[PDB]
């Protein structure tokens, strides 16, 4: 399976962000989406997961009331949507193939290219 | 819900290049080690704690004992300098690395 | 001359003669759970 | 005395097959799962939960491998003239042979046991059209699946899409594979290197001297369109040609067009290829 | 936690196939027949007696047809550190075929 | 002319296209306490 | 342990006549209803509280609930004159009903 990422996005402070990920090659019900953030120089952060067989969705502590998880099974796509922007959210976001509803032991072993975000 | 990592570890291109992963009770969890070069997505070079994926050289190791996992790096190559994260999942998240920045003199 | 299949006893008739198929005989047997039962469901009071 | 001997098979969760048995090798010593509609646990030697290593069962003369945590029952501690109850739970996994007959709605294992769903069900091209009597909570086909060997702990390079079904009893887990490339309503019987076709009566007879065997068909085509599920005729028709027109007759003959295919009485599908000589 | 599941199979007398399944459709909700030369009775839900309507059983391919009264195990209500019974009475009915030589 | 020995199926192709053996599973089944158990040991507090 | 019946119907031979029988729980009994023309045995014309038996037109009709059996003859006929009972199994014997005499107008 092959991970497409949609392009780079600039915004405001306190806007709105979807970013899009397709997948290629498989169904995509078959495993789980993670949606994980790297800052400017900084380590990784994982913002959620998503099971886009059934919608079910599990999100960071620090992300919680902020972060949208949806899917669209016909275009084979998922969404992950960002409320209420700042300044330290300029980061380059990833999908992955990771752990979730298929098993949380599971690797991130194929990933997206990520989209910049700045604000 | 948090791993300990060393910030930076330097080692000489002969040598091997020990990074560890600390944590309480890490050694019930499974720890993927994960290799990041500038500018790049992050890619899986160890995973379940002593597995290569495919394609991985045999100079990668991995163990996961106690309350430390560790990555050794064999005979380590002037490309293998880069940002290393251990991953495991604690409660209903997963929980990332500081990362350690090895560098090859 | 034109010779037709001809044949005594076929496969399915050897294997009918039997009284009794191990393989159907379980095969009804483990549907009844899922015909006289509802396993899905839980019942917690 | 034994007042009392229960026994049952219990389920191991999805979340118990994945992240313990694949991931560490392990399974957990607390058995919970839903039997006559009640959420029952059965703690192992009435303790606390733990992680036990599955080693590997003792050999027997022609079976398959398996692996379990435990190897003795337990039996409470003796106290006089009382009723006393012994929990053991004892983690078994099977490597077995499934079997699937037509229309391949269901498959037995190796045990006698019945699973009433498709091997072909799944989530991706048409698998989800297969038959299935179960919910749709007692099935996950995870994909991007690394097996781990349970003797060597070598896990497996290449990613598998995996099948895991829970059945009441027991948690049957199988590679998928695609069904149209894997079964077959015909399988190859004769490769025949001269069986010389006559028309006569309108009708052709296939007669072949080193089998002794004289087959008679209309003269008109068999539509291998018209064979369910007969994607294997062709393939293995192309493949025997080639292979024996190679052998014999490369230096002799020439093929004339592509390989016919009739339907013979006794209900017999024979791919012919005719050949000229180089005269 | 189950200590144990007594599952027995009873007949369904002559004087209740007749005058209960056959004529007005129903089973009873208590199973009173002889086993280990006991006589032995069983309550559905530890309840009164009580005529059950015999509803047709979920299909499943290439079966026979089966009606049956209850749907759900009954199982004791939580009472905290006590071992608790529980009856369940299902009243089967199958038409099957049968073969001799 | 000689006439080589020929068959549509063998004896195992018949009795393999059963898809439940009784003996088979009988004989798996009953090793199920040989190998996952120890039946040998007797334990005595 | 008793059936009543009203001792008289009389209906139009156009219309439709409804045969009550009463009694404690006879919904739990099966009333089978015999018609006795004078001078013959009674016939049964239905069993089983919704039954008729084999050459009974579709006219008749039968219920049962509660503490009421009730017979229903469709487009009564000249011919249906005659006494209807109702019969259950009460207790080791069986119960007659009193009788109906059904006369057509």
């Amino acid at each position: 399976v092959q991970l497409v990422q949609s392009g780079a996005e600039v915004k405001t402070p306190g806007a709105s962000v979807r970013v899009s990920c397709k997948a290629s090659g498989h169904t995509f019900r078959t495993f789980d989406i993670n949606w994980v953030r790297q800052a400017a120089g900084q380590g990784l952060e994982w913002m959620g997961w998503m099971s886009p067989n059934s919608g079910n969705t599990g999100y960071a502590r620090q992300f919680q009331g902020r972060v949208t998880m949806t899917r669209n099974i016909s275009a084979n796509t998922a969404y992950m949507e960002l409320r209420g922007l700042r300044f330290d959210d300029t980061a380059v976001y990833y999908c992955a193939r990771g752990p979730g509803s298929t098993g949380t032991t599971g690797s991130m072993d194929v990933w997206g290219q990520g989209t910049t975000v700045t604000v | 819900a948090g791993l300990t990592q060393p910030p930076s570890v330097s080692v000489a291109p002969g040598k091997t290049a020990r990074i560890s992963c600390g944590g309480n009770n890490i050694g019930s969890k499974s720890v993927h080690w994960y290799q990041q070069k500038p500018g790049q997505a992050p890619v899986l070079v160890i995973y379940y704690d002593s597995d290569r994926p495919s394609g991985i050289p045999e100079r990668f190791s991995g163990s996961n004992s106690g309350n430390t996992a560790t990555l050794t790096i064999s005979r380590v190559e002037a490309g293998d300098e880069a940002d290393y994260y251990c991953q495991v999942w604690d409660s209903g998240s997963v929980v990332f690395g500081g990362g350690t920045k090895l560098t090859v003199l | 001359h034109e010779f037709v299949p001809l044949e005594v006893y076929t496969r399915h008739e050897i294997k009918d003669s039997g009284l009794l198929d191990y393989t159907e005989v379980q095969r009804r047997n483990q549907l009844h759970d899922l015909r006289f039962a509802d396993i899905d469901t839980v019942i917690r009071a | 005395q034994f007042m009392g001997i229960f026994e049952d098979r219990a389920p191991v969760p999805f979340e118990e097959v994945i992240d313990k048995i694949n991931a560490k090798g392990v399974c957990r010593s607390t058995a919970k799962y839903v039997r006559n509609n009640m959420e029952t646990t059965a703690f192992h030697r009435d303790d606390h939960e733990t992680d036990m290593e599955l080693k590997p069962a003792k050999v027997a003369t022609r079976t398959s491998r398996g692996w379990h945590t435990t190897d003795l029952k337990y039996n409470p501690s003796r106290v006089e003239a009382f009723h006393r109850y012994g929990t053991t739970v004892n983690c078994i996994v099977e490597e077995v042979d499934a079997r699937s007959v037509y229309p391949y709605d269901e498959f037995v294992l190796a045990t006698g046991d019945f699973v009433y769903m498709s091997p072909f069900y799944g989530y991706r091209e048409g698998s989800h059209t297969e038959h299935t009597s179960y919910a749709a909570d007692r099935f996950k086909q995870v994909d991007g699946f690394y097996a781990r060997d349970l003797t060597t702990k070598a896990r497996a390079t290449s990613p598998t899409t995996r099948n895991l079904l829970t059945t009441p009893k027991f948690t049957v887990a199988w590679d998928w594979v695609p069904k149209r490339p894997a079964v077959c309503t015909m399988t190859k019987w004769q490769e025949v290197d001269e069986m010389l076709r006559a028309e006569y009566g309108g009708s052709f007879r296939f007669s072949s001297d080193a089998i002794s065997t004289t087959f008679t068909t209309n003269l008109t085509q068999y539509s291998l369109s018209r064979v369910d599920l007969g994607d294997c005729i062709g393939r293995d028709a192309r493949e025997a040609i080639d292979r024996m027109f190679a052998r014999k007759y490369n230096a002799t003959h020439i093929k004339v067009g592509q390989p016919q295919y009739y339907l013979a009485t006794g209900g017999f599908l024979i791919a012919y290829q005719p050949l000229l000589s180089n005269t």
